[PDB]
RNA sequence: AAUAGGGAACGUGAGCUGGGUUUAGACCGUCGUGAGACAGGUUAGUUUUACCCUACUGAUGAUGUGUUGUUGCCAUGGUA
RNA sequence: GCAGAAGGGCAAAAGCUCGCUUGAUCUUGAUUUUCAGUACGAAUACAGACCGUGAAAGCGGGGCCUCACGAUCCUUCUGA
RNA sequence: AACGAGAUUCCCACUGUCCCUACCUACUAUCCAGCGAAACCACAGCCAAGGGAACGGGCUUGGCGGAAUCAGCGGGGAAAG
RNA sequence: UUUAAAUGGGUAAGAAGCCCGGCUCGCUGGCGUGGAGCCGGGGUGGAAUGCGAGUGCCUAGUGGGCCACUUUUGGUAAGCAGAACUGGCGCUGCGGGAUGAACCGAACGCCGGGUUAAGGCGCCCGAUGCCGACGCUCAUCAGACCCCAGAAAAGGUGUU
RNA sequence: GACCUGGGUAUAGGGGCGAAAGACUAAUCGAACCAUCUAGUAGCUGGUUCCCUCCGAAGUUUCCCUCAGGAUAGCUGGCG
RNA sequence: GGCGACGUCGGCUACCCACCCGACCCGUCUUGAAACACGGACCAAGGAGUCUAACACGUGCGCGAGUCGGGGGCUCGCACGAAAGCCGCCGUGGCGCAAUGAAGGUGAAGGCCGGCGCGCUCGCCGGCCGAGGUGGGAUCCCGAGGCCUCUCCAGUCCGCCGAGGGGCACCACCGGCCCGUCUCGCCCGCCGCGCCGGGGAGGUGGAGCACGAGCGCACGUGUUAGGACCCGAAAGAUGGU
């Protein structure tokens, strides 16, 4: 849209919109990230501290895979199920608590977050956390390891 | 140059990249060009199956992927020993084999 | 160009005033600062730890933190275009008690122990403070002497 | 000449939607029809929020609704929000409260009906309380973009907490020198 | 008689001259490791255009007197 | 007189002499100064340690206060 | 010594270099028949003073201000290149 | 430098306040001490004038300034160089100062009537074409209106 | 006479040739000419195209091989 | 209420002229230009903020704890069709839903009640709920009281209402929680008893949690990389004549 934009509304205005004593021209400052040490230095700390050194351990060749763990906490942990199951248990009848295996869901690891409501539960994960594995037990729940 | 508040961008456009542009106005012009293809092969092979032979069970390797089954190239050589079918005349009932895949 | 060095144009500020030198007397020190308590800044010349910095000389500012030594201070302190509340850390012997909220410390006493004695009889007192009239209609008296006339005197060297 | 003004003076609100959505413009002209005649401030809430931008106008939750209602009161009265109704999975069970929304969203229109509740439009809101009596009108939390935690005084100043824009989280990219005390300085 | 002192874009180069200064060649002295430097000295070194407008200088003429001619007057300007 | 430039300050003293000592050590934040209210440097008030000195109250984390100093990357040494 | 289209100083001889200019001749310039450009050009084109970017043509206050032109001319246009 | 102005700078002029009773504490410690925090309770009229305020995001241009009172530094001085406070010019016409960046009045949508500001009213040129009031002054170089555009020491039996 | 000259022939660009003047190398020489890299770069000059309405600046702070330039705070407008 | 014919009535613009008054030539850099500063003899046509990628914020739209087919595939061979429609065990994947530490790695829920271990600065069990508390806070709720042609009998209505209540969003503060480190300390567990694992209490570092707001698409503005608003060097290099 032409139409819409700044410059056929400028038209006419000598300057287009820069100035008569600055009169932009074309590379004033630099080009790109010049002079982050010496005079676009108080730009990059207040907006990029942390720009300029080394700060870590070099790892040659990593792979996004070996490091691979998707999380769950226990809010989302009984959509991982059907509805017509967090409701089917919950109806007095034993202690028979149904399987929540994370790993077929998408998710490695299991960890905290409140509000687990009051139902037993089995969960398969591959990993927990301390708190997820006595928000579980809170429950009469059984936190069983799979790999 | 710079200005307030901002991304630190490090755009890779410092070379002559306008002369190697790819536009992919042909992509309509390509799909029914490589349909068009599989058509006129599916009944050059007329009875046969289109897509070609059964592939193998194959479950992915990393620790991202190794709970899914994809298909594979071809059977191991041992299973068309204990299958019971020899490997040369495994190809052409249409049967993928490779032979340097391990069980 | 202007050398911004710490204790700088203080010749005469950070002096002890004129025959009151020595060692400082003690009921300086046997004073007592609570939180919001206000306090005036006057940094001395004989106590050298704890002196603020000479923009903060002569203003006032509200006790926040209290020290073996020392009470913290937030003082309004006047930047190019902005005020900002700073926090500073002064010595005791370089503040005092400001008397300026003790003059509406007593008619805060003096009106609501005058507000219920009208209140048990009845009246209109109106204990808000208005500024200075126009003076009443009076009536001079010139008994008997006359007003002595006066004139301006001549020129001389 | 009179003054020495600054010229504010031309309130910068607004006074009719931007969008061009014929439906919500029937809104506008059923409610500037009821704040200009019925002397409630109810209407007068509701009309400027039929104004707003969708950024103004954020999305509230089902599980901020049945906490902001199981309040002391609250619990016959009507639950108004210029905005819409998104479901939290978070949340077990439903009440069977009364709700009233532009565009309540598919799961969580589902789940106030089974649980026995009404979802009202601003239309059958108005012939049911014109007036706006008995209606609990709430607001999402409009503070909670992620636009709003890089906005503050600078990264760099000191106790800032302001988040820099950086284009990859990790290691190397924004962590050496005015992070941490070796490194030159901590800010 | 007297050989007073000044000004006018330090009057005056489409008026001249080009001696001096102030390019490029060369020599000498001092200076610098050197290239080179020096209102220190010496020598050799292209000086373009008016036909435009005004100003000035002369040359016809124009307005007015009906036309045309002869003889005149002096406003004003110059002035030895 | 207080090591030296000045100004301020100081008398059973901040000066002179003497007796002990090593707080010129370990550690985290905050505040001040310049200031964009960024950093360095300098400083202030603490706190948790381990110490000195004094009969004790206490005082002390360098010099009576105002100056005496220095990023990234690299290197070196120390620490579990 | 000889030789310099080298630099300089004097002397004789000679002469319009000068006193101090004058006259003659050719080729023009000039007028006519024919043929005929270019540089240049904000608008233009009479001055004195004042103010002003401190040296105006225009502006302010005065002086004043008749067509159309020709041969020259080098003050000005802070003339052109 | 004993003393020490004017001008100026901070702060206060209430419910976020005042009071009462109670509970916590690992701080403090002769003490049911000290101080902090916390809960419950009691009574609002607390200088004058003026004004509707609060807050967030995005953000262009600018980063050569100059001037005038007043106060100041360097300089013999400068339409000089450098500062302080306020206004202005730059960005701004208009009336006046003949002329004009900044002086003096006053700031401006398009017009009619009225009235003024600064300045003026012999004639250019609107308005003294008032029977204006009192004095001073004679120049053979008279004088004549902020900035401001020309004068001093010294002298006159010139006149008051 | 270290003479003048024709045609033939040789030497080529950081190269040639030069009784030396940085001379000459096709009107080009203190590094030729043609085409390409190339629309090279410029904090520097010049220009930057319709109307009306509303608001309206700054020439100062701090840092920079910074001083004809930027970054930063102030000033502005727009959106709420 | 009056007046006027075949040439008179009324009218205005890019018509011409005359007079009074006001009036210097524009563009441009600049403290300041009418300038003895530069560009401009005249006229026509051409002629300078574009696109692409990335990012930020604003706005509109769709869906929403999700979201998007962009890459493929399917449909009969159709002009328009280089479109449109479809897939869904084609959602692989991207962005968001979790942070943090150099890494090993670890990884966000509390309050009320009753009981007892020396209720011993330390604590343990169980129930009940379940994102804390304080101060302001649009809106809403309750509301004593009050308001009309004759006085006692009652119900909708309506408006005024001191006060009280529940408090959205947001702001300030206090408390808690997770990760890194630091000081201080004791207890607990056993795919096997160790130069093991886990826990505590205080202070601190983080771009965190504290009942989610993102994604895709479009547009506008700003900045950046690209010839980058247009035009301009002295150069450098490559290969030739
Ligand atoms: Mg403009
Ligand atoms: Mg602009
Ligand atoms: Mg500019
Ligand atoms: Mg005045
Ligand atoms: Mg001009």
């Amino acid at each position: 849209p032409s139409r819409l934009r700044k410059t056929r509304k400028l038209r006419g205005h000598v300057s287009h919109g820069h100035g008569r004593i600055g009169k932009h021209r074309k590379h004033p400052g630099g080009r790109g990230n010049a002079g982050g040490l010496h005079h676009h230095r108080i730009n990059f700390d207040k907006y990029h501290p942390g720009y300029f050194g080394k700060v870590g351990m070099k790892h040659y060749h990593l792979k996004r895979n070996q490091s691979f763990c998707p999380t769950v906490n226990l809010d989302k942990l009984w959509t991982l199920v059907s509805e017509q199951t967090r409701v089917n248990a919950a109806k007095n009848k034993t202690g028979a608590a149904p399987i929540i295996d994370v790993v077929r869901s998408g998710y490695y690891k299991v960890l905290g977050k409140g509000k687990l409501p009051k139902q037993p539960v089995i969960v398969k994960a591959k990993f927990f956390s301390r708190r997820a594995e006595e928000k579980i037990k809170s429950v009469g729940g059984a936190c069983v390891l799979v790999a | 140059a710079p200005s307030r508040n901002g991304m630190v961008l490090k755009p890779h456009f410092h070379k002559d990249w306008q002369r190697r542009v790819a536009t992919w106005f042909n992509q309509p012009a390509r799909k029914i060009r490589r349909r068009k293809a599989r058509q006129a092969k599916a009944r050059r092979i007329a009875p046969r199956p289109a897509s070609g032979p059964i592939r193998p069970i194959v479950r992915c390797p990393t620790v991202r992927y190794h709970t899914k089954v994809r298909a594979g190239r071809g059977f191991s050589l041992e299973e068309l020993r204990v299958a019971g079918i020899h490997k040369k005349v495994a190809r052409t009932i249409g049967i993928s084999v490779d032979p340097r895949r391990r069980n | 160009t202007n050398t911004k060095g710490k204790r700088r144009g203080t010749r005469y500020m950070f002096s002890r005033p004129f025959r009151k030198h020595g060692v400082v007397p003690l009921a300086t020190y046997m004073r007592i600062y609570k939180k919001g308590d206000i306090v005036d800044i006057k940094g001395m010349g004989t106590v050298q730890k704890g002196m603020p910095h000479k923009c903060y000389h002569g203003k006032t500012g509200r006790v926040y933190n209290v020290t073996q030594h020392a009470v913290g201070i937030v003082v309004n302190k006047q930047v190019k275009g902005k005020i900002l509340a700073k926090r500073i850390n002064v010595r005791i012997e370089h503040i005092k008690h400001s008397k300026s909220r003790d003059s509406f410390l007593k008619r805060v006493k003096e009106n609501d122990q005058k507000k219920k004695e009208a209140k048990e009889k009845g009246t209109w007192v109106q204990l808000k403070r208005q500024p200075a009239p126009p003076r009443e209609a009076h009536f001079v008296r010139t008994n008997g002497k006359e007003p002595e006339l006066l004139e301006p005197i001549p020129y001389e060297f | 000449g009179v003054d020495i003004r600054h010229n504010k003076d031309r309130k910068v609100r607004r006074k009719e939607p931007k969008s061009q959505d014929i439906y919500l413009r029937l809104l506008v002209k059923l409610y500037r029809f009821l704040a200009r005649r019925t002397n409630s401030t109810f209407n007068q809430v509701v009309l400027k929020r039929l104004f707003m931008s969708r950024t103004n106008r954020p999305p509230l939750s089902l599980s901020r609704m049945i906490r902001k209602m199981k309040l002391p009161g609250r619990e016959n009265k009507t639950a108004v929000v210029v905005g819409t109704i998104t479901d939290d999975v978070r949340v077990q069970e439903v009440p069977k409260l009364k709700v009233c929304a532009l565009r309540v969203t598919s799961r969580a229109r589902s789940r106030i009906l089974r649980a026995g509740g009404k979802i009202l439009t601003f239309d059958q809101l108005a012939l049911d309380s014109p007036k706006g009596c008995g209606t609990v009108l709430l607001s999402g939390p409009r503070k909670g973009r992620e636009v709003y935690r890089h906005f503050g005084k600078a990264p760099g100043t000191p106790h800032s907490h302001t988040k820099p824009y950086v284009r990859s989280k990790g290691r190397k990219f924004e962590r050496a020198r005015g992070r941490r005390a070796s490194r030159g300085y901590k800010n």
